[PDB]
C-alpha cells in the first residue's frame, strides 16, 4: 500500500507551502502584509498568529499550525511568524528521512530525543536576568518590537511598557502576572505622538452637567442601586381616588427625590457614579436639577465587571443602598477634568486617587484605526514578552546565533551518533538553518556567505557576535541590544516539536459531515 | 502545491503602484479646487442633487471609492477637515506624489527601512525648520490679519470678488462671542454662531446680526410681535397637557370628585402658567408643545411662547442673554416658585420677515453681544457654498487667534522649506540623503498646481523663487530674501504681506505630520491577498 | 442630431499620451530580464498548442499581440530592428521605453513638442556620428585576425544569448561555415536539418551538401550506397510514364498501330535512360517524381536515383557540387556534370539522409544540428541564425563595439558632461535624456539580482576620469576595462538603435488625440 504516503506527502507539502506562505513578516527585518476580508475591512498586520487567523481556509495543516500559534501566543506571545516555518522547515526535512526508509513511529522517537537534548542546548546557552534591571527588559522589549510597524517610535513606546511592568506590580515574587490589571484603549484619530499614560483610569461617559467639567480634590461617589420613582420589585400600581391623593402623590415624590439627595449631599459627597441598568434604571431629570443647585458632577450607566477597577482605583465602594452609604467610602482623586480630543469627544480622566490601585490604563491615538490596531498587537505582544521575561529570568541573545548554534551541536551530536537515528538527527542540524537564512535573505544578502559565516564562527565556539543588520552581516549582538528571553525560545522549540510529533503520527484524513 | 489562501495574491510592486494608481486617480480629480485660482467643479448625486463644492473634504466625501489605501486617504481628507479645515485640497496631492516618488525610488531598488526612517526623520526636520526659521510677528497686525486670513479662504471660493465687506462682518462675529477658558487665554465657542441662511436677493443682501436671530416664529399673531422689554423664561419642562405618572390608574366610585379631576388637568398647568405669568413675562421659550389652553393665557397676557425650542440653540441665548435653563420650578426643596432675578436679558424681540417669511430674532442681549450670520443668496447651493466657506474661514482664524502664529504663503513657506532641506541634507551624507533630497523636490507639486490653475509659466516663478531663498539661505547678508514668496494675483515673487496672505504654521505643520504618516504607512506595505468575499 | 457617427470617442490632450505612456511602460517590463548573459526565458502558449519559448527580444513581442498604437509602434519598431540587426532589439524596446517614463512627469507643466523633439533629433544625430568616430575595429586586414574577431563577436552575441559553454566552439564553427560561402552571401545557400537525439556539443557543419531522402518505391536497397568518386547529374526532368503534354490524343486503327504506340512509348523512356545512363553520371537528382522502371533500371545498372528533391537542396547542389542544372537530357556533356569524391546514404539519428560531400567546390553548408528537443533546438537554430545575421552585417564594416554596458556608460557620460553648455529647457531635457541612458548595465546587473546602484555608481566613477571600455562581469560582479575581455558587438547597431528610438520618441510625443471608429468591420 503506497496511498497513505502519498497522502503523507501531500499533508507535508500543504503545510510547507502554507509556512512558506508568510515568510517575509519575521523578526527586527520583517514586512508587513495585507489580509482584505470578504467583509467590509481590512487589516495591516504583521504578528503571526493574526495572520494565520485571517485565513479562512479549510486545509487541517494549517488549522493546526494556527492553534499552535494560538498556544504559542498564549504561552510567549510575540513573533509567532518563527515557529511555523520551523514546523515546515522539519516537515521538509523529515521528507527526505521518510524517503529514506525511516519508520513514522522511528521518526517520532527520533524528534523526542532531539528534543531532549536540545532543551539542555538552549539552557546552557542562556544566562540569568537581573529584575528592575532597566537595561535588559528595555532591550528585550524594544527588540520584541522590532518585529512589528510602530518601530519608528520605539523610543516612546518602550518606557511606557516597562513604567507598565514597574506600576501594576510587584518586582518581589508573582511568578507570573494578570494581565487584565494592564487596560488599554483605543481611539479613531489623534496621533502616535499623542499617545500617553495615566496611573489612574479614563471614563467614557460625559458629565450630565455642563456647569461642573472639571472639580479638583473632589470626594467622589460611585452608587449602583435603582435612583427612579418608589417602585416595588414586583407589581403594583398606586390608585388615586381624587385631587388631594394626586396632590400628596406629587409632593411625597418630590419629598422622597429630594429625601435621597438631601443623604448624599450630607454624606460630604462631590461626585456621583450611576452604573447601568434596565428595567426602571437609576437615573432622573429631577436628580440633576438638585445635584446642579449643589454643584455636584454625575456619570451614568456604567458597566458591571469594571466594579473592581473603579473601587480599586478611586476607593469609593459599591453600595445598593442608601443606609450602607457611608462618607468613609469616599475615594478622593486630586483631580477629575474632562479632555478635549479637538472635536473628537470628551473622557473623563481620574487623576491624583488617594486609594491604592493597582490597575493601569494606556491611550493610543493615530491618523486612522489600523495603525492604532497594529500598535496594541504589537503592546499587547510586549506585554506578553515581559510576562515571560518575570516568570522566569533566562535570557537569549538573536543574530542568529541561537539556531545556528544548536544546528552546529546537533551535527556534532549525529557525528557521535551511531544507527538510523544518526542521519535523522543530521536531518535536525540541518533543520535550523532555515531561520537565518530567512533573516539574511529579508535583509537583502547573498545568504550563502552570511549564513556560511556565521556556522563557522558558532564552529569556532565564540558567540555575542551574530547577525547584525546595521554592519550588514556577522558581527556583535550585545552592542545591538538584540535580546529575547530563554522562554520564549524555549516554548517555541516546545510547541513546535510536540505539534510535528502529531504531525509525524498523523497521516490519515478523512471527511465527515 | 497551490496555496490554500483560496484568495488571490498579488505581488511585486503591481499593488505598490495600483496604490500610486489609486493615489493617482483621485488626486488630479481633486487637483483643480485649492489656490486663488481654484475653480469649482460640480457633482451630481445619483439621485439628482446637483452641488457646487470647492474644499476638497466635501469633494471627496460622498466619493465611493473601494480601493483600500484610497479610502485611507480619503479618511485623511476627512480628518484634515475635522480638525484644521484649510488645505482642504492640498494635503492629498502632496501625499499622492510623496507616495509616487517613493513608490519610484523602491523601484530603483533601495531597501525600505532606509527610505521610511528617511520619511520619518525628514518631517521632524521639515517641522523644525517651519518653527525657527521663519518666525514673524502678528501683533504688528490684529483685526486686519484676520480680514486677510478670511480673504486667503475664499481665495478659491465663490466670495473671493466682495470680501471688504464679508471680512469685516466675520471678524466681528468672532469679536462677538470671543470667551475665555483659563483665564487667560481666549475661548471660542464653536459652532455657537447659527448661520441661518435664506435665498435671498444677493451676496450684498446677507446681514450680520449683533443679537440672535433662531429658525422659530411666533406661534400666533394674537400675541404681540415687538416686546419693549425683553425678561426671557426659557423653559425644557413640556407645556402640554399635564400627564401624572405613566403608572397611576384612577379607581372611583364616587362620582362626585370626577368631574373635578377633569379640572385638575387644566389646573396644573393653568396655576403655573399663572406663576409664569405673575412675573410680568414677555417671552416664553420651551421645547415642549403649547396647546390652545396656553395659547389663549398667553394671548390674555401678551407674551409671546413658541413650542418645540430645540436645546443647544436655547443654551447659548439663555447664556448671551443672562437667562437660565429651567426644568421645572422647584427651588432647593420642594417649594416650586418662579423667580424673577434670572430673567433673560434683551432689548426686543421681533418676528422679521426676510424675504417673505417671518422669524424669531433677538435684539442686543444685555451686558455682552452675540453673533449670528443670515446668509442671503441667489439660490440655496451658493448659500450652502457661503456656509461652506464662513464655517472653514472661522476654523482658520480661531486657529490663528489660539496660537498668534502666522506666515505668509503662496509657496512662499513651499519654496523656503524646498530651499532649506535640498541645500541641507548633508547631515547624513547617506542612503538618506536622497531621501530628505527627494523630500525637497515633492513640494515643487503646489506651485505647480497653482501655476496649473492659473497658466502661469511655472518653471520661470519657481526658479526666481528658488533663486533667491537659496542665497538668502547660503548668503545671509542679505536674508531679505526670504520674506518673499509667490503669489498669482499676477504671477509675482513679492512680500506676501501687501495681499495679507497669510496661514497659521501649526497648519503646515499638521499637514506634514499626517502626510508622512500615511505615506510611511504605505511605504511599510508590500504584500496584498485578496480573500474570497463572503 | 449626433455630428459624427453613432459608437464613436475620443481622449485628448495630456490624459492620452498619459496613456500611451502607460502601455509603453507595460509593454516594455514584459521582457525586462531577457538579454544578457544570464537571461532568464520566458513563454507563450496558443490556442493551438503549439507552445513557443524565446528569450530574443524582438520575436518575443511578434509572440504578443496589443490594440494601443504606441505599443504597436513599438513591436513595429522590434521588427525593424530585428530585420535590420537582429541583436539587442530588448536593448532598443527597453531604451526608448525608459525615454518616455523619464519624460512622462514633463508634460503635466510647461513643455512643449517642439523642444523636446528638436532636442532628441539633435543628441541622436551626435550621438550617431559618437557612434561612427570612436567605433573600434580591426583594421588589420589580415585573415587571422579577421577571423578571430569574427569569432569574438559571435561569442558577444552569446554573450546575451541561451548557450555560453559553446562560445567559441560555435563561433569557429559559424565562421568557417560562411568563410565557405561566396561574396554573394546568399541567405538560400545554408542549409538546417534538426537532428533528434546527440548532444548539443555534436552539432557539426557538413562541407559538401547534405539532405533528407524523400520516399521512394520499391526496387531501392539494391544501388550501390557507396562511391569513391562519382558524378551527379542536375535534373528537373520527370522519369515517369506520362503523357505528351497532357493533351496529345492518338488515333490508330489497327493493333499493330497500338502496340508500335505503346512500345514507342517505352522507347522514350528507355531512350531517356540511355542517355543518362552513357552519360556517366553516378547519381541523379531532381524536383521530379522517378517511375519505378527508372528505378529498377537504375539498381540493374548500379547506378543512383532520386526525385521530388525541394528546390532549395537542388540550388544548394549546383552552388557547391559545380554542375548545372537540366531541365533536358539531349544535350548532356562534361560541363553540365557535377562531381564529387564522397558519395553515402548515412544514418544521423534514425534518419536516412543523402550526403554527398568530396566537391573541390563549397560554396553552401549544411548545418547538422543535434539535441533532444524540438523547441530547444528552434531556440538554438534561431540565435544560429541570429548569429548569422550579425556576422553578415559585420563581414561588409569591420568595425565594433564592447558589450557589456561599457559603451552605453561612455556615451551617457559623453552626453551628461557635454550637456553643461547646452541652454535652457533644451539643456533640462538633454540632460534627461542622459539620464534615461543609464539603465541597460543597470538591468543586467539587476538582472543577476546586483545592487545595481553602486555599481553604476563605481563605474561612471572610473569612466568620469579614469579610462574608458569599463564594463560590468557578472561571474565577477566587478567593473574592469572588460572591452578586452573581447564581448565586442557592431556599432550599426547602435546608429539604427539610436535612430529608432528618435523615430519612436518623436512620434508619440507628436501623439496629441486619436478617434475610436465603432469598428464594425469585424
Amino acid at each position: 500500500r503506497d496511498k497513505p504516503a502519498q497522502i503523507r506527502f501531500s499533508n507535508i507539502s500543504a503545510a510547507k507551502a502554507v509556512a512558506d506562505a508568510i515568510r517575509t513578516s519575521l523578526g527586527p527585518k520583517g514586512m508587513d502584509k495585507m489580509i482584505q476580508d470578504g467583509k467590509g475591512d481590512v487589516t495591516i498586520t504583521n504578528d503571526g498568529a493574526t495572520i494565520l487567523k485571517q485565513m479562512q481556509v479549510l486545509h487541517p495543516a494549517a488549522r493546526m499550525l494556527v492553534e499552535l500559534s494560538k498556544a504559542q501566543d498564549i504561552e510567549a506571545g510575540d513573533g509567532t511568524t518563527s515557529v511555523v516555518i520551523i514546523a515546515g522547515s522539519l516537515l521538509d526535512s523529515c521528507t527526505k528521512l521518510l524517503q529514506k526508509g525511516i519508520h513514522p513511529t522511528i521518526i517520532s522517537e527520533s524528534f523526542q530525543k532531539a528534543l531532549e537534548k536540545g532543551i539542555e542546548i538552549l539552557t546552557d546557552m542562556s544566562r540569568p536576568v537581573e529584575l528592575s534591571d532597566r537595561e535588559t527588559l528595555l532591550n528585550s522589549a524594544t527588540t520584541s518590537l522590532n518585529s512589528k510597524v510602530v518601530s519608528q517610535y520605539s523610543s516612546l513606546l518602550s518606557p511606557m511598557s516597562v513604567n507598565a511592568v514597574m506600576k501594576v506590580i510587584d518586582p518581589a515574587t508573582a511568578t507570573s502576572v494578570d494581565l487584565r490589571d494592564i487596560k488599554i484603549v483605543k481611539k479613531l484619530g489623534g496621533t502616535i505622538d499623542d499617545c500617553e499614560l495615566v496611573e489612574g483610569l479614563v471614563l467614557t461617559q460625559k458629565v450630565s452637567n455642563s456647569g461642573i467639567t472639571r472639580v479638583e480634590k473632589a470626594k467622589i461617589g460611585l452608587i449602583q442601586f435603582c435612583l427612579s420613582a418608589p417602585k416595588t420589585d414586583m407589581d403594583n400600581q398606586i390608585v388615586v381616588s381624587d385631587y388631594a391623593q394626586m396632590d400628596r402623590v406629587l409632593r411625597e415624590e418630590r419629598a422622597y427625590i429630594l429625601n435621597l439627595v438631601k443623604q448624599i449631599k450630607k454624606t460630604g459627597c462631590n461626585v456621583l457614579l450611576i452604573q447601568k441598568s434596565i428595567l426602571r434604571d437609576a437615573l432622573s431629570d429631577l436628580a440633576l436639577h438638585f445635584l446642579n443647585k449643589m454643584k455636584i458632577m454625575v456619570i451614568k450607566d456604567i458597566e458591571r465587571e469594571d466594579i473592581e477597577f473603579i473601587c480599586k482605583t478611586i476607593g469609593t465602594k459599591p453600595v445598593a443602598h442608601i443606609d450602607q452609604f457611608t462618607a468613609d467610602m469616599l475615594g478622593s482623586a486630586e483631580l477629575a477634568e474632562e479632555v478635549n480630543l479637538n472635536g473628537s469627544g470628551k473622557l473623563l480622566k481620574i487623576t491624583g486617587c488617594a486609594s491604592p490601585g493597582k490597575t493601569v490604563t494606556i491611550v493610543v491615538r493615530g491618523s486612522n484605526k489600523l495603525v492604532i490596531e497594529e500598535a496594541e498587537r504589537s503592546i499587547h505582544d510586549a506585554l506578553c514578552v515581559i510576562r515571560c521575561l518575570v516568570k522566569k529570568r533566562a535570557l537569549i541573545a538573536g543574530g542568529g546565533a541561537p539556531e545556528i548554534e544548536l544546528a552546529l551541536r546537533l551535527t556534532e551530536y549525529s557525528r557521535t551518533l551511531s544507527g538510523m537515528e544518526s542521519y535523522c538527527v543530521r536531518a535536525f542540524a540541518d533543520a535550523m538553518e532555515v531561520i537565518p537564512s530567512t533573516l539574511a535573505e529579508n535583509a537583502g544578502l547573498n545568504p550563502i556567505s552570511t549564513v556560511t559565516e556565521l556556522r563557522n564562527r558558532h564552529a569556532q565556539g565564540e558567540k555575542t557576535a551574530g547577525i547584525n543588520v546595521r554592519k550588514g552581516g556577522i558581527s556583535n549582538i550585545l552592542e545591538e541590544l538584540v535580546v529575547q528571553p530563554l522562554l520564549v525560545s524555549v516554548s517555541a522549540l516546545t510547541l513546535a516539536t510536540e505539534t510535528v510529533r502529531s504531525i509525524l503520527k498523523i497521516d490519515d484524513v478523512v471527511n465527515t459531515r | 502545491g497551490p496555496l490554500s489562501v483560496f484568495g488571490d495574491r498579488s505581488t511585486g510592486e503591481t499593488i505598490r503602484s495600483q496604490n500610486v494608481m489609486a493615489a493617482a486617480s483621485i488626486a488630479n480629480i481633486v487637483k483643480s479646487s485649492l489656490g486663488p485660482v481654484g475653480l469649482d467643479k460640480m457633482l451630481v448625486d445619483d439621485i439628482g442633487d446637483v452641488t457646487i463644492t470647492n474644499d476638497g473634504a466635501t469633494i471627496l466625501k460622498l466619493l465611493e471609492v473601494e480601493h483600500p489605501a484610497a479610502k485611507v486617504l480619503c479618511e485623511l481628507a476627512d480628518l484634515q477637515d475635522k480638525e484644521v479645515g484649510d488645505g482642504t485640497t492640498s494635503v492629498v496631492i502632496i501625499a499622492a506624489e510623496l507616495l509616487k516618488n517613493a513608490d519610484e525610488l523602491v523601484k530603483q531598488k533601495i531597501h525600505p527601512t532606509s527610505v521610511i526612517s528617511g520619511y520619518r526623520l525628514a518631517c521632524k526636520e521639515a517641522v523644525r525648520y517651519i518653527n525657527e526659521n521663519l518666525i514673524v510677528n502678528t501683533d504688528e497686525l490684529g483685526r486686519d490679519c484676520l480680514i486677510n486670513a478670511a480673504k486667503t479662504s475664499m481665495s478659491s471660493k465663490i466670495i473671493g470678488i466682495n470680501g471688504d465687506f464679508f471680512a469685516n462682518m466675520v471678524v466681528d462675529a468672532v469679536l462677538a462671542i470671543k470667551y475665555t477658558d483659563i483665564r487667560g487665554q481666549p475661548r471660542y465657542p464653536v459652532n455657537s454662531v447659527n448661520i441661518l441662511k435664506a435665498h435671498g436677493r444677493s451676496q450684498m443682501e446677507s446681514m450680520l446680526i449683533s443679537g440672535y436671530a433662531l429658525n422659530c416664529v411666533v406661534g400666533s399673531q394674537g400675541m404681540p410681535k415687538r416686546i419693549v422689554n425683553a425678561k426671557i423664561a426659557c423653559l425644557d419642562f413640556s407645556l402640554q397637557k399635564t400627564k401624572m405618572k405613566l403608572g397611576v390608574q384612577v379607581v372611583i366610585t364616587d362620582p362626585e370628585k370626577l368631574d373635578q379631576i377633569r379640572q385638575r388637568e387644566s389646573d396644573i398647568t393653568k396655576e403655573r402658567i399663572q406663576k409664569i405669568l405673575a412675573t410680568g413675562a414677555n417671552v416664553i421659550l420651551t421645547t415642549g408643545g403649547i396647546d390652545d389652553m396656553c395659547l389663549k393665557y398667553f394671548v390674555e397676557a401678551g407674551a409671546m411662547a413658541v413650542r418645540r425650542v430645540l436645546k443647544r440653540d436655547l443654551k447659548r441665548i439663555a447664556k448671551a442673554s443672562g437667562a437660565t435653563i429651567l426644568s421645572t420650578l422647584a427651588n432647593l426643596e420642594g417649594e416650586e416658585t418662579f423667580e424673577a432675578a434670572m430673567l433673560g436679558q434683551a432689548e426686543e424681540v421681533v418676528q422679521e420677515r426676510i424675504c417673505d417669511d417671518e422669524l424669531i430674532l433677538i435684539k442686543n442681549t444685555k451686558a455682552r453681544t452675540s453673533a449670528s450670520i443670515i446668509l442671503r443668496g441667489a439660490n440655496d447651493f451658493m448659500c450652502d457654498e457661503m456656509e461652506r466657506s464662513l464655517h472653514d474661514a472661522l476654523c482658520v482664524v480661531k486657529r490663528v487667534l489660539e496660537s498668534k502664529s502666522v506666515v505668509p504663503g503662496g509657496g512662499a513657506v513651499e519654496a523656503a522649506l524646498s530651499i532649506y532641506l535640498e541645500n541641507y541634507a548633508t547631515s547624513m551624507g547617506s542612503r538618506e540623503q536622497l531621501a530628505i533630497a527627494e523630500f525637497a523636490r515633492s513640494l515643487l507639486v503646489i506651485p505647480n498646481t497653482l501655476a496649473v490653475n492659473a497658466a502661469q509659466d511655472s518653471t520661470d516663478l519657481v526658479a526666481k523663487l528658488r533663486a533667491f531663498h537659496n542665497e538668502a539661505q547660503v548668503n545671509p547678508e542679505r536674508k531679505n530674501l526670504k520674506w518673499i514668496g509667490l503669489d498669482l494675483s499676477n504671477g509675482k515673487p513679492r512680500d506676501n504681506k501687501q495681499a495679507g496672505v497669510f496661514e497659521p504654521t501649526i497648519v503646515k505643520v499638521k499637514s506634514l505630520k499626517f502626510a508622512t504618516e500615511a505615506a510611511i504607512t504605505i511605504l511599510r506595505i508590500d504584500d496584498l491577498i485578496k480573500l474570497h468575499p463572503e | 442630431v449626433i455630428l459624427l457617427k453613432e459608437g464613436t470617442d475620443s481622449s485628448q490632450g495630456i490624459p492620452q499620451l498619459v496613456s500611451n505612456i502607460s502601455a509603453c511602460q507595460v509593454i516594455a517590463e514584459a521582457v525586462r530580464t531577457t538579454l544578457g548573459p544570464r537571461g532568464m526565458d520566458k513563454l507563450i502558449v496558443d490556442g493551438r498548442g503549439k507552445a513557443t519559448i524565446s528569450n530574443d527580444g524582438a520575436t518575443i513581442l511578434k509572440l504578443l499581440d496589443v490594440v494601443h498604437p504606441a505599443a504597436k509602434t513599438l513591436v513595429d519598431i522590434a521588427k525593424s530592428q530585428d530585420a535590420e540587426v537582429g541583436d539587442g532589439t530588448t536593448s532598443v524596446t527597453l531604451l526608448a521605453a525608459e525615454f518616455l517614463k523619464q519624460v512622462k512627469p514633463y508634460v503635466e507643466e510647461g513643455l512643449h513638442p517642439q523642444i523636446i523633439i528638436r532636442a532628441f533629433r539633435t543628441a541622436t544625430q551626435l550621438a550617431v556620428n559618437k557612434i561612427k568616430e570612436i567605433a573600434v575595429t580591426v583594421k588589420k586586414a589580415d585573415k587571422v585576425e579577421q577571423r578571430k574577431l569574427l569569432e569574438k563577436c559571435a561569442m558577444t552575441a552569446l554573450s546575451s544569448k541561451l548557450i555560453s559553454q559553446q562560445k567559441a566552439f560555435f563561433a569557429k564553427m559559424v565562421v568557417d561555415a560562411v568563410m565557405m560561402l561566396d561574396d554573394l552571401l546568399q541567405l538560400k545557400m545554408i542549409g538546417i536539418k534538426k537532428v533528434q537525439g546527440g548532444a548539443l556539443e555534436d552539432s557539426q557543419l557538413v562541407a559538401g551538401v547534405a539532405f533528407k531522402k524523400t520516399f521512394s518505391y520499391a526496387g531501392f536497397e539494391m544501388q550501390p550506397k557507396k562511391y569513391h568518386n562519382p558524378k551527379i547529374a542536375l535534373l528537373n526532368v520527370e522519369l515517369e510514364l506520362k503523357a505528351e503534354k497532357d493533351n496529345a490524343e492518338i488515333r490508330v486503327h489497327t493493333v499493330e498501330d497500338y502496340q508500335a504506340i505503346v512500345d514507342a512509348e517505352w522507347n522514350i523512356l528507355y531512350d531517356k535512360l540511355e542517355k543518362i545512363h552513357h552519360s556517366g553520371a553516378k547519381v541523379v537528382l531532381s524536383k521530379l517524381p522517378i517511375g519505378d522502371v527508372a528505378t529498377q533500371y537504375f539498381a540493374d545498372r548500379d547506378m543512383f536515383c532520386a526525385g521530388r528533391v525541394p528546390e532549395e537542396d537542388l540550388k544548394r547542389t549546383m552552388m557547391a557540387c559545380g554542375g548545372s542544372i537540366q531541365t533536358s537530357v539531349n544535350a548532356l556533356s562534361a560541363d553540365v556534370l557535377g562531381r564529387c569524391q564522397v558519395f553515402e546514404e548515412t544514418q544521423i539519428g534514425g534518419e536516412r539522409y543523402n550526403f554527398f560531400t568530396g566537391c573541390p567546390k563549397a560554396k553552401t553548408c549544411t548545418f547538422i544540428l543535434r539535441g533532444g528537443a524540438e523547441q530547444f533546438m528552434e531556440e538554438t537554430e534561431r540565435s544560429l541564425h541570429d548569429a548569422i545575421m550579425i556576422v553578415r552585417r559585420a563581414i561588409k564594416n569591420d568595425s565594433v563595439v564592447a558589450g557589456g554596458g561599457a559603451i552605453e556608460m561612455e556615451l551617457s557620460k559623453y552626453l551628461r558632461d557635454y550637456s553643461r553648455t547646452i541652454p535652457g529647457k533644451q539643456q533640462l531635457l538633454i540632460g534627461a535624456y542622459a539620464k534615461a541612458l543609464e539603465i541597460i548595465p543597470r538591468q543586467l546587473c539587476d538582472n543577476a539580482g546586483f545592487d545595481a546602484t553602486n555599481i553604476l555608481n563605481k563605474l561612471r566613477a572610473r569612466h568620469a576620469q579614469g579610462g574608458t571600455w569599463y564594463g560590468v562581469d557578472i561571474n565577477n560582479e566587478d567593473i574592469a576595462d572588460n572591452f578586452e575581455a573581447f564581448v565586442w558587438e557592431p556599432a550599426m547597431v547602435r546608429i539604427n538603435a539610436l535612430t529608432a528610438a528618435s523615430e519612436a520618441a518623436c512620434l508619440i510625443v507628436s501623439v496629441d488625440e486619436t478617434i475610436k471608429n465603432p469598428r464594425s468591420t469585424v
